RNA sequence: AACGAGACUCUGGCAUGCUAACUAGUUACGCGACCGGUCGGCGUAACUUCUUAGAGGGACAAGUGGCGU
């Protein structure tokens, strides 16, 4: 009964977007990194000409910015990239903080606890890093962690206890405890390699996507498989709402929006306006976020272009 | 906006044929303040169409060998003629210089048939781009072998090639030699 | 009678030393009268020439 | 308020200091209407005639200039300048006057924002130069 | 010009039919993977190998390629299908008169799904030499 | 890589009516350091590891440990 | 399959990412000189943009549109 409309595009970018940061702080800032060795602050204007305009680039990397993570506060942010370090900003400045190096391969997917004291990455390296605000490895995760990369790495934003969670490339959805750092839970059920993992914002619930396309969907405190989605092609990126409770995935071209119980799709996000381009591809939707009001969704494709969404109220 | 010289302006200009439209320089985004700009244009084909047309002035016209790279004494040249023609025909130089460039240039050509040494030519067209740097290669040449030793300074005797081939008169070095590789175009046809 | 020409498409490069290319050429009074002609230069697709002549076809040297 | 950036043609490096002040503009501690090649000042002054005085107004720049001839420390000074001008207003300024000035700029000429990389060749044995030979006789 | 030897277009074959799970469409991802599975020396040829494995799989989806295996290349395509009645299902089958007496001489002239049509009446069936 | 994985030797012997030379040539193994041969492999030798047969899921099986 | 070609090695171009630097410096602070300015003028101080040289990235016909059994 509500539509998912094109207000407006995002677009300042030159190659393709990896992640968008939402905050519950500011309505109004929007990180979204790229693979252009840079992270620009939208400031959303809401006009009919733009929805947003760049605002201040964070250039400060050397390769792909793979992943960013921001604070509770609209004034920090962690992020990923390819060269193997981190770079931890204060979004005020335009100008970077720490610097945080051990990771010999590729930084792959970073997260951020609500305290703002533990941090937590995922490399090509195969090994799992908990790092200080400072810099301080706090531990290096040498427990069999997985015999392929690691994917992506999430915490648990949850009241109950604070855990971790490992996709890989081996199939493999690891389950840890923080400041334990021993192994909880493992899923077994995946053909292909895993991409994102990401939890429900009650901590109680996990979707899996991979290379088949299929969201698996399991639980943090018991640990679970509840449901089996289906998709299309390779799953980029999962999210939830927590709103409308409703299951944020990001199949290729379009994005699936399914319900969590009902496994109804409320809208089928594919848009095409060209003739000239039908030879090729259609761009790949990477970037999935959700802000914290649940009216925009923040779509972002391999067109080095956002499309942001507003739900039709009726 | 943009003057060449910053005394010259570039929007009243005027070209007149449609065969030399986009491969004669300036009209609009082309206006530069000086003739040396020091671009790269002879990096692929069809990009010096795609330079201002006083830098090929300029270009052509450091062609002896001991000027032959001497570009700071050659943009005070056609600055020392730009002047002249402002007073000798006062209107903008750069107008007579592309009418200068349109009536040079031939437009009908011979090719060479046959062994070496002897010929049997047979007439061909002539591409819009050799007609303009046909045109720069007859005005620039005619401007060094008549200001050699005849006292007269030779950046007045640039302008003295420039606006009486401007007319399509034929005291003009470049329309005599246009017009003599015509008469030949007319001897196979 | 000056005529002005069209390029259609450019067909080869002839002559003895390869120097002339041959182009297939549309007349601007939109007319459908392809005449081949030889040209000598640099020419690519959309070119515009000035034909004194225009009746006699393109012959190989 | 600090923003130091450099530009380059085949062997001359122009490093430019950019603070804020009121429009001091003064390469090697000379001002720009008092650089001996004057046949090139308005390529020197292709900036300011370009971006206007307006932009130049809450600026300082000292451009520190060695290296090269004098064509390319012409060429490596406006580069310089036309790079620093896009960082300060990167760095401090908001983005959107950042890309109004860089995308007049790279509409105007590519040279004054991104170098040109062509620099001098060996010379080979068997010639003066580089690709020319020494004349062979035959017979 | 830019022609790939056989170097490259070998290694990135094989690595083709050993590893196609692993490998996409980007090249910058298959450019990871190629340099952690085989040892490769000097980046240029890793670089190579990996663009011409991106080339190489946007073309394996499209149909057949003739120098992978096409036990893996049909395997794939499969794996990328069930009708719901079979398409030897038929209701009607058109049979000859000729086809019937074949049946006849077969004891299976008492089918029901059979329905003689009459054959065309001009004996033309060759091409007009000459 | 002639530069490090072969290794040249030219002796002249003396016979009875002249000079006779022998050039011998030897290309060094691979062994990165045994003491023997190059560590560097030959640049155009591309090795790509056999991949080992994962156990394929048929479940979706959430095991804990 | 092998030699040759290619790959390779050296060099040129990019890094406000990293490593550093009293025999290289920038910026700043006082001091000194002459009209807030000029100093290849003096000494401390943040630091590597410039300057050196290492490690590593980076480009692969990779993306798009044509022409291609």
């Amino acid at each position: 009964t509500e539509q998912m409309t094109l207000r407006g595009t995002l677009k300042g970018h030159n190659g393709w977007v990896t992640q968008i940061a939402t905050t519950p702080q500011f309505p109004d800032m929007i990180l979204s990194a790229s693979r252009d060795k840079t992270i620009i602050m939208w400031k959303l204007t809401r006009d009919e000409t733009n929805y947003g305009i760049p605002q201040r680039a964070l250039r400060g990397h050397s390769h792909f910015v793979s992943d960013v993570v921001i604070s509770s506060d609209g004034q920090f942010a962690l992020s990923g990239s390819w060269d193997g370090t981190l770079r931890l900003w204060d979004l005020t400045t335009g100008t970077t903080t720490r610097r945080f190096v051990g990771h010999t391969k590729d930084v792959l997917s970073v997260a951020f606890s609500s305290d703002n004291r533990q941090i937590v990455s995922g490399s090509r390296d195969k090994t799992i890093k908990l790092w200080n605000t400072l810099g301080v490895c706090k531990y290096t995760v040498q427990d069999e962690s997985h015999s392929e990369w690691v994917s992506c790495v999430r915490f648990s934003p949850n009241s109950s206890n604070p855990i971790i969670v490992s996709c890989g490339w081996d199939k493999l959805v690891k389950v840890w405890n923080l400041a334990n750092c021993k192994l909880k839970t493992n899923h077994i059920g995946h053909t292909g390699y895993l991409n994102t993992v990401t939890v429900s914002p009650d901590g109680s619930l996990c979707a899996s996507g991979g290379k088949d396309g299929q969201a698996m969907l399991w639980d943090l405190n018991e640990g679970k498989h509840l449901y089996t989605l289906d998709g299309g092609d390779i799953i980029n990126a999962l999210c939830f709402s927590p709103n409308r409770y409703w299951l944020c995935a990001a199949t290729g071209p379009s994005i699936k929006i399914w319900d969590l119980e009902g496994k109804i799709i409320v809208d089928e996000l594919k848009q095409e306006v060209i003739s000239t381009s039908s030879k090729a591809e259609p761009p790949q939707c990477t970037s999935l976020a959700w802000s914290a009001d649940g009216q925009t969704l923040f779509a972002g494709y391999t067109d080095n272009l956002v499309r942001v969404w507003q739900v039709t109220i009726g | 906006d943009i003057k060449l010289f910053g005394k010259w302006s570039t929007d009243d200009v005027q070209i007149n044929d449609i065969s030399l439209q986009d491969y004669i320089a300036v009209k609009e985004k082309y206006a530069k303040y000086l003739p040396h700009s020091a671009g790269r244009y002879a990096a692929k084909r069809f990009r010096k169409a795609q330079c201002p047309i006083v830098e090929r002035l300029t270009n052509s016209m450091m062609m002896h060998g001991r000027n032959n790279g001497k570009k700071l004494m050659t943009v005070r040249i056609v600055k020392h003629a730009f002047e002249i023609i402002h007073l000798l025909t006062g209107e903008n130089p750069l107008q007579v210089l592309v009418n200068a460039i349109i009536n040079s240039g031939p437009r009908e050509d011979s090719t060479r048939i046959g062994r070496a040494g002897t010929v049997r030519r047979q007439a061909v067209d002539v591409s819009p781009l050799r007609r303009v740097n046909q045109a720069i290669w007859l005005l620039c040449t005619g401007a060094r072998e008549a200001a050699f030793r005849n006292i007269k300074t030779i950046a007045e005797c640039l302008a003295d090639e420039l606006i009486n081939a401007a007319k399509g008169s034929s005291n003009s070095y470049a329309i005599k030699k246009k017009d003599e590789l015509e008469r030949v175009a007319k001897s196979n046809r | 009678p000056i005529k002005l020409a069209r390029v259609t498409k450019v067909l080869g490069r002839t002559g003895s030393q390869g120097q002339c290319t041959q182009v297939r050429v549309e007349f601007m009074d939109d007319t459908s009268r392809s005449i081949i002609r030889n040209v000598k230069g640099p020419v690519r697709e959309g070119d515009v020439l000035t034909l004194l002549e225009s009746e006699r076809e393109a012959r190989r040297l | 308020q600090s923003v130091q950036v450099f530009g380059r043609k085949k062997t001359a490096t122009a490093v430019a200091h950019c603070k804020r002040g009121n429009g001091l503009i003064k390469v090697n501690g000379r001002p720009l209407e008092m650089i001996e090649p004057r046949t090139l000042q308005y390529k020197l002054l292709e900036p300011v005639l370009l971006l206007g005085k307006e932009r130049f107004a809450g600026v300082d720049i000292r451009v520190r200039v060695k290296g090269g001839g004098h064509v390319a420390q012409i060429y490596a000074i406006r580069q310089s300048i036309s790079k620093a001008l896009v960082a300060y207003y990167q760095k401090y300024v908001d983005e959107a006057s950042k890309k109004e000035i860089k995308d007049i700029l790279i509409q105007y000429d590519r040279t004054l924002l991104v170098a040109d990389p062509r620099r001098c060749e060996s010379k080979k044995f068997g010639g003066p130069g580089a690709r020319a030979r020494y004349q062979k006789s035959y017979r | 010009g830019r022609v790939r030897t056989k170097t490259v277009k070998k290694a990135a074959r094989v690595i083709i039919e050993k590893y196609y799970t692993r490998l996409g469409n980007d090249f910058h991802t298959n450019k990871r993977v190629c340099e952690e599975i085989a040892i490769i020396p000097s980046k240029k040829l890793r670089n190579k190998i990996a663009g011409y494995v991106t080339h190489l799989m946007k073309r394996i989806q499209r149909g057949p390629v003739r120098g992978i295996s096409i036990k893996l290349q049909e395997e794939e395509r499969e794996r990328r299908y069930v009708p719901e009645v079979s398409a030897l299902d038929q209701e009607i089958i058109e049979v000859d008169p000729d086809t019937k007496e074949m049946l006849k001489l077969l004891d299976f002239g008492s089918l029901s799904n059979l329905q003689v049509t009459q054959p065309t009446v001009g004996m033309n069936f060759k091409t007009p030499r000459g | 890589p002639v530069n490090y994985y072969v290794d040249t030797a030219v002796r002249h012997v003396l016979l009875r009516q002249g000079v006779l030379g022998i050039k011998v040539k030897i290309m060094l193994p691979w062994d990165p350091t045994g003491k023997i041969g190059p560590k560097k492999p030959l640049p155009d030798h591309v090795s790509i590891v056999e991949p080992k047969d994962e156990i394929l899921p048929t479940t979706p099986i959430s095991e804990q440990k």
